[PDB]
């Protein structure tokens, strides 16, 4: 009744785990059928749910996106810097304005 | 590569002995025991049309 | 999930047996004192001692693939940003990671 | 390359199963519906039924089976509705696509002469819509997000259905009376056999021959099956199986959900009035309408509401 209630390992795995309280009941006097009983879709229960995505609610201003999970322009924290400049750049005094 | 089987006859998937506008249950017969088969749709394909 | 249904095996004053198959989920269970119909009349003749076998299992649905959802496990982050370094008025626009 | 995909229900036929609410009754129908999946967007399903498409006896066809003999009419006559009508748009072997409304039913029916064919399931129908606005009809003009619907066109893909053996579908046409015992008439090209407990226990497989026997005074003492090696069914829980290992191939399902593009309204724009460190919001939604708001710092606190009436939020 919960998200899970199949569990396949891949998406092509071809052994699955179910455990969906599936429980059989006797047919009608006079039919050819075969009745069950079992709880509801867990991944439908799951979608009727499904409280707002992580790209609505994430602090910081995070952009969430998908194909590579990541997370986009979170401003927090602070990147330092090291700068390994040669000598080569350092212009003289007289060849600048001043 | 993968080879299809009616008897001990290991025949190219891609190449059958039959075909269902011949034979009405033999192409079916040779559909079921064949069902295990990563190249079951190239047997089923090729064991429609002549 | 999609439960998958086998036809009931039908005998005509007998009795069948349970062979399980280790289907996910795979419910199996044998009915006596069954008089069924087809459209063309009854099936057997005999009115007690036939018996039905009802077996299902759980199979996952034909859409598996275009709509599923992946469970993942996620630690250890890694910050990777696209820099655009001007020094000395030679720019680059190079893709850092920190 | 129409013709390599109907291939393969050619190997089939229809069958009739049990429907629980007919024209008048519970009855066998030769339109019995399997399963209903509505899990496409804009209002697509997928009926899986006891009938076949477009094959004959063809472009627009539904092929059933009237009490043995295969028989056919145009799509145009069968109509199916959940609430409202819904729309047929293709079939392909034992699957309809059809344009549905939300509804807790499913009702298909067509109309031969003066027989009135209907099979009405409790099968749940839902409508799923795109993006953040509720509606319950597509809209006219918005912008487009992606969405999965269930295709249009019957291209083989990786999602299989199993059939089978048909088992022994019993018939009492076949069996009648002589003047004096019991006469059974299998048909021309067919096979039948009949089980009888007259005198201990007998048993017989006849072939073509109207065969009478001896010491049977009632007909209601034997029971004449009928056999077809060829044609499989689907596995359906509809039918009685066959003696032995049962299996005989799979066939691929048409119509499979793939990834789409759908045209999602657009809200009118909402009044935003401006102080200091707060911002007013007159809303006038024209339907149903998530509002979602979240602050970019270290604490979201994030509001999340469906509004469906004019408000404001500050």
């Amino acid at each position: 009744g919960a998200f899970g209630d199949i569990q396949s390992r891949t998406v092509s795995s071809s052994d699955l785990y179910a455990n969906t309280n599936l429980v059989l009941q006797r047919p009608k006097a006079g039919a050819i059928h075969v009745p069950y009983t079992q709880a509801p879709s867990g991944f439908e229960q799951w979608k009727k749910d499904k409280a707002p995505s992580l790209k609505f609610t994430a602090p910081f201003g995070c952009e969430i996106y998908t194909n590579p999970i990541r997370a986009e322009n979170c401003a927090v924290g602070s990147i330092p810097l090291a700068f390994d400049i040669p000598d080569a750049l350092f212009t003289r005094v007289s060849e600048t304005p001043t | 590569t993968t080879m299809c089987l009616l008897a001990n006859v290991t025949f190219p998937c891609a190449q059958p002995p039959i075909c269902y506008d011949r034979k009405p249950a033999e192409t079916l017969a040779m559909l079921s025991v064949n069902v295990d088969n990563p190249g079951y749709d190239e047997l089923l394909e090729a064991a429609v049309k002549c | 999930y999609k439960t998958g249904m086998d036809s009931p095996a039908i005998k005509c004053c007998g009795s069948q047996e349970c062979t399980p198959t280790y289907r996910p989920d795979e419910q199996c269970k044998v009915f006596t004192g069954v008089y069924p119909f087809m459209w063309g009349g009854a099936y057997c003749f005999c009115d007690t001692e036939n018996t039905q076998v009802s077996k299902a299992y759980v199979m996952k649905s034909d859409d598996c693939l275009a709509d599923h959802a992946e469970a993942y496990k996620a630690h250890t982050a890694s910050v990777q940003a696209f820099l655009n370094i001007t020094v000395g008025e030679h720019s680059i626009v190079t893709t850092v990671y920190v | 390359s129409t013709e390599e995909l109907f291939n393969e229900y050619k190997l089939t036929r229809p069958y009739m199963a049990r429907c629980i609410r007919c024209a008048v009754g519970s009855c066998h129908s030769p339109i019995a519906i399997e399963a209903v999946k509505s899990d496409g967007h804009d209002g697509y399903v997928r009926l899986q039924t006891s009938s076949q498409y477009g094959l004959d006896s063809k472009g627009r066809t539904m092929r059933y089976d009237m009490h043995g003999t295969i028989k056919e009419i145009p799509l145009h006559q069968v109509s199916l509705y959940t609430s409202r009508p819904c729309h047929i748009v293709d079939g392909h072997g034992y699957f309809l696509l059809a344009r549905c409304p939300a509804g807790d039913s499913i009702t298909m029916e067509f109309k031969k002469d003066s027989v009135r064919h209907s099979c009405s399931v409790p099968y749940e129908v839902k409508f799923n819509p795109v993006g953040r606005e509720l509606y319950t009809h597509p809209p006219e003009h918005g912008v487009e997000q992606a969405c999965q619907v269930y295709a249009h066109d019957a291209q083989n893909r990786g999602a299989y259905v199993e059939m089978h053996l048909p088992g022994s579908e019993v018939d009492s046409s076949l069996v009648s009376l002589s003047g004096s015992s019991v006469t059974v008439t299998p048909p021309d090209g067919t096979s039948a056999l009949v089980e009888c407990e007259c005198g201990g226990t007998k048993i017989s497989e006849t072939i073509n021959k109207t065969k009478q026997f001896s010491q049977c005074t009632k007909k209601e003492q034997c029971r004449a099956y009928r056999l077809q090696n060829d044609k499989w069914v689907y596995n359906s829980d509809k039918l009685p199986k066959a003696a032995g290992a049962t299996l005989k191939g799979k066939l691929h399902v048409p119509f499979l959900l793939a990834d789409g593009k759908c045209t999602v309204p657009l809200a009118p724009e909402p009044m935003i009035t401006f102080g200091f460190r707060s911002v007013s919001l007159k809303l006038h939604p024209k339907n149903p309408t998530y509002l979602i708001t979240r602050q970019l710092a270290d604490e979201p606190h994030y509001t999340h509401e469906l509004i469906s009436e004019p408000a404001v939020r500050n």
